[PDB]
């Protein structure tokens, strides 16, 4: 008598996952369900990563050499808290990723998305 | 609809699906289940984690260079500086001789 | 972000397994009542539909998830393959429910 | 046609459980798969 | 195919090899050329003077 999605998101809370965020992570899988696209979960991870390297460059070398995991995980509950007010997806969702021209080889092109003509 | 287009609507011959053969029936209850679709998003985000696995492989080795690069560079550094000293040292010994 | 992705995935796929053994458990409790109330057959005191869940092969790094279907027919202990009867009105009957 | 008999006696071991190539690099890549 | 990505991860191996071995070879070859022929120059200058 309940759905597979929020069953789903009934377990999101019990694993901890180790560095990217739990909530947004299953919100990923919303936009999945309604949409039927599969995208947005890779623009989700790229951005999350891209979130956090700029965030930890600033932050002191001292403490790059010891102890960088609870920066990270500081960071993190940063992200789960700016992700309830939702306002950064504004500014996400205009963006949009060009397709693989034929014949582009990844092995040895290197992958289209990591190209910067992807992006248009 | 997809129970829709297998149960509800049965054509008339496959009544019987429920009775149509092992590998039949398991094609059959995998689209009803919706299964298949979230089967798809399962295996892109595991191509997700290979490529993710491809990047880091890589930029493994580089720590090596990197940290070799720099710690070499404050040797050099106080070589320059025992230079300098050695420098003014000469400067003043030659004006007082 | 390489182990994260992977608990990501142990989630996605406890989900669809816990969602296939509670649809199991509907289904079988829902036939059963049926097929007991209707007792014209005498034949047959039960039918279960038995669904391989251990049918999904382990593939080197992935859970490669797929479950075989096969409907049986329940006499007491023993369990039928359903298969190779001339009892038409069993197989349109069972169809049916 | 002669090396052929040499190479026959040595074979791989079985990937250990739980091993992941993605983190440890791919099995039959490590040394210890040829005893 | 899993190979060949073996060969991708080879590729950015040998290249970081290759610029160190050849700077080292040929910096070392030219200073000890230059500084040996400088001696020797120096040497016969300060017997002649």
């Amino acid at each position: 008598s309940i759905s597979v999605d929020a069953l789903v998101q009934e377990f999101f809370a019990q694993q901890s996952l180790k560095i990217l965020p739990q909530a947004p992570f299953g919100d990923a899988v919303n936009q999945f369900v309604s949409k039927d696209d599969k995208h947005a979960v890779e623009m989700f991870v790229m951005d999350s990563l891209s979130s956090q390297v700029r965030g930890l460059l600033q932050l002191d070398d001292d403490k790059i050499n010891e102890g960088l995991d609870s920066h990270i995980e500081d960071f993190r509950k940063v992200m789960e808290k700016n992700f309830l007010s939702g306002q950064q997806k504004q500014a996400q969702r205009r963006r949009r990723f060009k397709e693989k021209p034929e014949g582009w080889d990844s092995d040895l092109n290197g992958h289209w998305t990591l190209q910067p003509e992807a992006i248009e | 609809p997809a129970i829709l287009d297998a149960v509800i609507f049965c054509h008339q011959d496959d009544s019987l699906w429920p009775m149509s053969e092992p590998a039949a029936l398991k094609k059959r209850f995998d689209e009803i289940f919706e299964a298949q679709k979230y089967t798809k998003v399962i295996e892109n985000i595991r191509l997700l984690k290979k490529k993710k696995g491809d990047e880091l492989k890589i930029l493994k080795e580089r720590e090596v260079q990197d940290k070799a690069n720099k710690e070499r560079a404050e040797k050099v550094d106080r070589l320059m500086a025992q230079l300098t000293r050695e420098i003014l040292e000469a400067r003043e010994k030659c004006n007082e001789l | 972000a390489i182990e994260d992705l992977g608990r990501g995935m142990a989630a996605v796929d406890h989900a669809i397994m816990q969602y296939h053994s509670k649809m199991m458990e509907q289904i079988n409790r829902t036939i059963a009542e049926l097929w007991q109330s209707t007792y014209q057959g005498t034949d047959i005191d039960t039918i279960q539909i038995r669904s391989d869940v251990e049918s999904t092969t382990s593939s080197d790094s992935g859970t490669r998830r797929n479950y075989n279907y096969r409907v049986s027919m329940v006499k007491g202990d023993t369990e039928m393959d359903m298969r190779g009867r001339c009892s038409a009105g069993q197989k349109v009957l069972a169809s049916i429910i």
